[PDB]
């Protein structure tokens, strides 16, 4: 019945407590939020500038300093800010969960051009993290100078500050802990406004002292050297940037000796916004499959500062060597700006990513040179990303080359081979192996060459993955040419001297198959073989020979599954060869004749050595040819 | 049939014990999208089933997902245990009947079909010392100015950590040798101060061009506070560029106060070896700026086009082309001329 | 000179809605924040019920109960805890950042057995996350049956309810959004509380309502089910934990329908305290080596709360089939309770576990016969853990066990060698090659074995990674025998019988040299080799055989380093072969007899195959054979 309304109210000490302590990870943070809110003044006073310039005559330039003071343990930040008068400060530095620079954004009209850091309320405060007392002195127009102070001890003391005249500006001044005296030097506070803040639209000049006082021989009395050196050349509009300009932002991101390979720029203006630019390299690294816990190195930006790097999500893991930075005019950020709230924006980004990229290979094919050098150097990427994602796989399949018979000595696209192929022709012969040249002159591809068919050859161990689930390109199949089940256009007269050979040869494939016993499941009469008397060939379901080897030779390897698939071997024989034909004339001769055994054991040897098989024990095959040896010499 | 007890074994069949045989009886939902997995463990248990030992008529249970439920052949590693071969289902088919997809009857599941990349994994060989390496070849001066770099990056990177490696001798240093590709050096201690560690590896550079370092030979090996009684510096070979004869001079050097520090060392190496010449370099001409520097990594690249074959180079210039001052290049492309026009 | 002091107040209403959006990552959290609040009073009024059992008196049992009820999308959490009075509810969830839970405890004693779950002051409002009104009905001793209400519109109503008596206990009832009505049913529900939560003292009891009404066959009229019904073993001592609860442990933590192997209860008692419980699997996972993007299956637990999983910086890649927990009773936690501050703190976790599990591993191979299966399933990663760390190498190598010529059948350990090692033995000789068989009647051993010295089969490819780097053990060094330089302590005649027998064959091997050309880098007489005319090997310096075929096999491979580290082969040459001794008199007779250049091309074709290297195009040694088949044959 008697309803008693309220309204919260918080406990101020422990809220600072958290916010100091709970919100941010690593302290180094600190820098980050004193220079947005210092960037954000600036662009403040910038805008008001454009309608009147008179209030820009207490301060012309817009510029950031840092002097470290290692004297007195003091890092000041003094800037040429619009700053605040008396009530601003108290209003903004005292209320926690206040941020002046929302009201002002909210207050100015609708369309207007400003792009503030943050809207919160709570990052100054974080300066508290390496700092026990914090002074702040800011001199802005309307008032005059005045004084901030406070040791996160619940108060604060404004007092009018009778020092120098700073004119239109702000500068804080921090004084650090003995334990956090690191963050005095140069180096850690290069690397800091490098990684994070390093695009802002204002010079950040640092302010060291380092004068060597060695008596004219003194040296760098007082060194002003700029850090933001390089501009975010993303948020310009593209048709404008020359190819050059890419170079230069290039080098200076990733510390580099050569320009990049291409580039593609884009934007997306749907309700989620962000601008892009993504550099393929023109060096493949040599630790880039080495896992360097460097995923991908696309950095991700929100309104040009540093807000994650190696987040797997953003982009898969085959395109990789893709380097480049994703800027975001806003998007949903946790309280310490290091991740996002929902990742379910990532997917999408990573879409967006992966079709643009790869546009930007397929224009790249559009040129034969530089895309060979591109092949040249990142081929296993597509070839990994083909054998990993299975829907830009129909359109990852056309960017692979490949060497073929009628080839020569240059790479060659699938829509060469189908091009090319004949009326009848009606499927892909590829052949894979270790090296070009032994699969050149390999038996299998004989019959193939000598008809006048294109066979293409795969000699890297990637290729395997890659084929095995490319099972098939623009209605033709691809077929392996040392398969069981094999077959070529022929004619009638072709199938009857095959029927009548095998009519011939009938019997002596099953005196050749009781021997050998166990070895090989079956012994069959070849239409593939021409110049060769037998090659050994797998069954039609299960490994190959160079796929058994790869993954039995492969690290980290189950033994289980090594047991479980190995592959069915088959031999076949040319009919045409005359050490075929003599051995059947001795075969139906002597039924059984220890000669014809041993001689169809080392044939079976030699077969399995040449069809790119690895013998089981090699012993016993070079004991055979050293005694074949010994007999010839007379031994 | 009779049966045993009831109990539950994972969460995807049930186990009595008949008479004795164990009835591993299966317990099939088509309600849920899992249950075309359990339609899958329908299929891949019963491996050795007969053909015709099916006894679920047809008006009961349908033909089309029991045609090719007798298993020709399967390895089936994962799943031990297994039941006869039948199957029931009501004649007006449970709630939720099966789709029949009629989806790949004539098709096999070929077993193993699921495979995987493996992890990836480097390898690096470590055959030989230095000692050894050197004692059977030795290398031209430019890939040994690239190993005394090597060697400088590397005790710079040490001594800035805070400890200070005092011995460090030939033995001491391993040889990570590739067979042809060019010898990646890395420093170690498996064999038991500022700028003395310098000093150590100023005598081994002069060991690593050919000719015996004389501060190994006759004495004054673990460190110079001994000071040597030649007061001199031995000749290296002329065939050396003077530049690098200029560093070895200055780096054992007796005065401790001139001693060059292990980075203004190891970026004129930098300067000499990357750096083309240029009369830039040369005359303490080119004004000391991070411009320059870019300028100077945009001529860093002119050693790669002719000194490509070289592994090393490339990895070099990729691990220490960013890792370099402007204050550090400014002493470095100041002395490297100060020196050689000697005014 | 005027100081005007203040004090911070906030901003209410952008305070809550920071609070609201900007702290969780996923909308899930809100349950933990919920039940653990619920237990935290739950362990509130069991300490009281210690001194004084009357204040007990109002409900006996101390429970959780969820009802979600689909009909209002209301999901009540009631519990039987100590509740709260009016002021109390007014000053605790009134007060953004105060926690009656931390006063209470620190108002407590010094020396008192309670762990209570948050002290931040915030978990409670996360509730809005997935609601629009939150009504928190509760009566405890003292006071009447309140109720509060709030839309998080910065005002809340208190009223004194006139619902049915609930004795000493607290129910909140959230009204979810129409967005997040999925949390209403069980399976997320389950899945939730197991995942976090699910190590609560005190029983968790869902309520679903699925009662069929199908007409006496009407089923589950209202199910009451328990979810916490494992207890955390690790918080009770050790001694008394028997061999037995540790298995229905591991099989409730991770579903297995069989035992662990062995068990390792451990804690530390420093300024970072934590308890540790580690189980080793008595199955090897298939998918294991398979990235399944799970690097740690180790769990970390704070106060029995779960915290963050797959975190690799805990436990090293190598020890990865390890899975256990880790509770630690205070640390660093980020707002949202899913992150420490400092990780400096996962090193001496991870330290310490390592140095623990090696220890465990020691003990563990005290009993061979389980050594032994748990060395035949996860023997790669101590090879993968010797490759990578290089400060307990020395502490792994002891686990290591092999096959000897002289073991027999069954592994044996390096230990076992250095005892059986000879008086002048000085190094450890292995051979490294595909399979045991092949390895045990190669050339290099013959001369060994026949001396009587042992040596080491390493048939896995992930051996080279390891031996590459273990150099050494114990004094004595590993050396393989199929290297350059080999030597073997022998007699002064036996030095005499090798340089008679280089003068004698010393233009032979020059002969031989100049054919071959480019294809060996040398020919010298051997002293490895008996009953074999010849065998090849590779320098002392470079890749193996058997080491260059692995990694020219191995995918991912960068094509460059593959040319760069090729090995340098040298051909070596038995005296004692009666095929040796007559090509030396045909060589010496004729200088250049095509008889013999065809012979030794052939030799060292079968040679080059024995040796474990794959022939460059093997077509033509499979012709040779042939042309020598024909000559036999008289074709
Ligand atoms: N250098 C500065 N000059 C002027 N105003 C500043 C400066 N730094 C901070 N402020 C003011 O202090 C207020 C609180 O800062 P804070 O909320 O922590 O950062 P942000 O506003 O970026 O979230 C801001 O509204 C801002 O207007
Ligand atoms: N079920 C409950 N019974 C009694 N008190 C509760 C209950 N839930 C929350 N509270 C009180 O509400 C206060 C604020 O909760 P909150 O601070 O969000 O969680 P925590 O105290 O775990 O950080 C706590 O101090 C606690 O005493």
């Amino acid at each position: 019945e008697e309803v008693e309304t309220f309204a919260f109210q918080a406990e101020i000490a422990q809220l600072m407590s958290l916010i100091i302590n709970t919100f941010y990870s690593n302290k180094e943070i600190f820098l980050r939020e004193l220079i947005s809110n210092s960037s954000d003044a600036l662009d403040k006073i910038r805008y008001e500038s454009l309608t009147d310039p008179s209030k820009l005559d207490s301060g012309k330039e817009l510029h950031i300093n840092l002097i470290p003071n290692k004297q007195d343990r003091t890092l000041t930040i003094v800037d040429t800010g619009i700053g605040m008068t008396k009530a601003d400060l108290i209003n903004n530095l005292g209320t926690i969960a206040k941020s002046g620079t929302k009201a002002f954004m909210e207050a100015l009209q609708a369309g207007a051009d400003i792009s503030m850091i943050g809207q919160f309320g709570v990052g100054f405060y974080s300066a508290y993290l390496v700092a026990e007392k914090v002074t702040v002195i800011t001199k802005h127009n309307d008032d005059e100078q005045y004084a901030w102070e406070s040791s996160a001890g619940g108060s604060f003391t404004v007092r009018t500050d009778t020092g120098e005249p700073m004119g239109r500006g702000t500068k804080v001044i921090l004084h650090l802990k003995e334990d956090q005296t690191e963050y005095l030097e140069e180096r850690r506070i290069k690397e800091i406004v490098k990684k994070h803040s390093q695009f802002i639209g204002y010079p950040i000049t640092l302010f060291v002292e380092k004068e060597r006082d060695k008596e004219k021989i003194k040296e760098k009395y007082i060194d002003q050297e700029e850090l933001n050196k390089t501009k975010p050349i993303w948020t310009r509009n593209p048709d404008d940037i020359t190819n050059e300009e890419y170079g230069e932002f290039y080098k200076s991101l990733t510390n580099d000796w050569e320009d990049h390979l291409a580039v593609k720029h884009f934007s997306v203006e749907g309700q989620l916004e962000f601008r892009a630019l993504l550099f393929v390299p023109r060096r493949a690294p040599f630790d880039l499959f080495e896992n360097r816990k460097k995923k991908n190195n696309i950095k991700l930006y929100v309104r040009r500062v540093f807000i994650m790097d190696n987040c797997e999500e953003l982009i898969p893991e085959y395109l990789n060597f893709i380097r480049g930075v994703v800027d975001s005019e806003d998007l949903p950020l946790n309280i310490s700006r290091e991740m996002l709230q929902q990742s379910k924006i990532l997917k999408v980004i990573r879409k967006n990513l992966v079709k643009k990229c790869l546009e930007l290979f397929t224009e790249l094919a559009e040129d034969k040179e530089n895309y060979k050098k591109f092949y040249e150097q990142f081929s296993k990427n597509i070839k990994l990303g083909i054998h990993e994602d299975s829907q830009n796989r129909k359109k990852l399949s056309e960017l692979l080359r490949y060497y073929t018979s009628a080839s020569g000595d240059e790479m060659v696209s699938l829509k060469d081979y189908c091009t090319r192929m004949k009326e009848n022709q009606k499927h892909i012969y590829y052949i894979t192996g270790e090296t070009k040249d032994q699969v050149a002159n390999s038996a299998f591809v004989e019959r193939l060459r000598k008809h006048g068919l294109e066979v293409i050859y795969m000699i890297e161990p990637i290729d395997e993955y890659c084929v095995q689930q490319l099972k098939e390109f623009e209605g033709k199949t691809l077929v392996s040419v040392t398969k069981e089940g094999l077959e070529l256009p022929e004619d009638e007269e072709e199938k009857k001297k095959q029927e009548e050979k095998k009519t011939k040869f009938e019997n002596l494939c099953k005196i050749m198959k009781d021997i050998l016993e166990k070895k090989v499941e079956k012994v069959v009469v070849s239409n593939r073989l021409v110049t060769s008397p037998c090659c050994i060939v797998t069954s039609t379901y299960g490994w190959t020979a160079n796929m058994e080897r790869i993954m039995k030779a492969q690290a980290l390897r189950d033994n289980s599954t090594m047991g479980y698939m190995a592959a069915k071997k088959h031999l076949e024989i040319n009919p045409d060869h005359s050490i075929i034909e003599t051995l059947r004339q001795k075969a139906e001769a002597d039924k059984n004749d220890k000669s014809v055994k041993d001689l169809v054991i080392l044939l079976y040897e030699t077969a399995l050595l040449s069809s790119g098989f690895s013998l089981e024990d090699p012993q016993t095959h070079a004991n055979r040819i050293y005694r074949m040896i010994k007999l010839g010499l007379g031994i | 049939y009779l049966i045993g007890q009831s109990i539950g074994k994972g969460c995807s069949a049930a186990v009595y014990e008949a008479t004795p045989l164990a009835i591993k009886m299966m317990w099939n939902i088509s309600a849920g999208s899992s249950s075309e997995a359990i339609l899958n463990t329908m299929s891949q248990e019963l491996v050795p089933a007969s053909r015709v030992a099916l006894a679920g008529e047809y008006g009961a249970v349908t033909y089309r997902k029991s045609k090719r439920g007798p298993k020709q052949l399967a390895p089936h590693p994962n799943i031990i245990r297994v039941l006869r071969a039948f199957t029931s289902s009501v004649p007006l088919l449970p709630g939720a009947l099966v789709d029949y997809p009629d989806v790949l009857p004539s098709r096999l599941h070929p077993e193993g079909l699921g495979h995987g990349r493996t992890l990836f994994l480097v390898m690096k060989n470590y055959p030989c010392t230095l000692r050894q390496y050197l004692c059977v070849n030795t290398p031209s001066p430019r890939l040994a100015a690239m190993m005394l770099l090597q060697l400088l990056e590397g005790v710079d990177h040490l001594v800035q950590q805070g400890i200070a490696h005092r011995d460090l001798k030939s033995d001491n240093i391993l040889v990570e040798l590739d067979p042809d590709g060019c010898p990646w050096l890395v420093i170690a201690d498996f064999g038991c101060y500022s700028k003395a560690d310098a000093w150590a590896v100023g005598a081994i550079a002069y060991e690593i061009f050919g000719l015996v370092n004389p501060f190994y030979g006759q004495g004054k090996a673990h460190l110079e506070s001994r000071s040597y009684q030649e007061a001199q510096l031995p000749a290296l070979p002329e065939s050396v560029p003077p530049d690098v004869r200029q560093l070895v001079r200055a780096l054992l050097q007796r005065e401790a106060s001139k001693r060059p520090s292990a980075r203004v060392a190891a970026n004129v190496l930098h300067l000499s070896l990357w750096g083309e010449h240029i009369l830039a370099l040369k005359n303490l001409k080119l004004d000391k700026m991070v411009g320059w520097l870019l300028q100077q990594s945009a001529a860093t690249l002119l050693a790669n086009r002719l000194t490509e074959k070289c592994c090393v180079e490339t990895k070099m210039k990729m691990l220490f082309l960013a890792n370099l001052e402007c204050e550090t290049l400014c002493q470095a492309a100041l002395l490297l001329c100060s020196w050689r026009a000697a005014l």
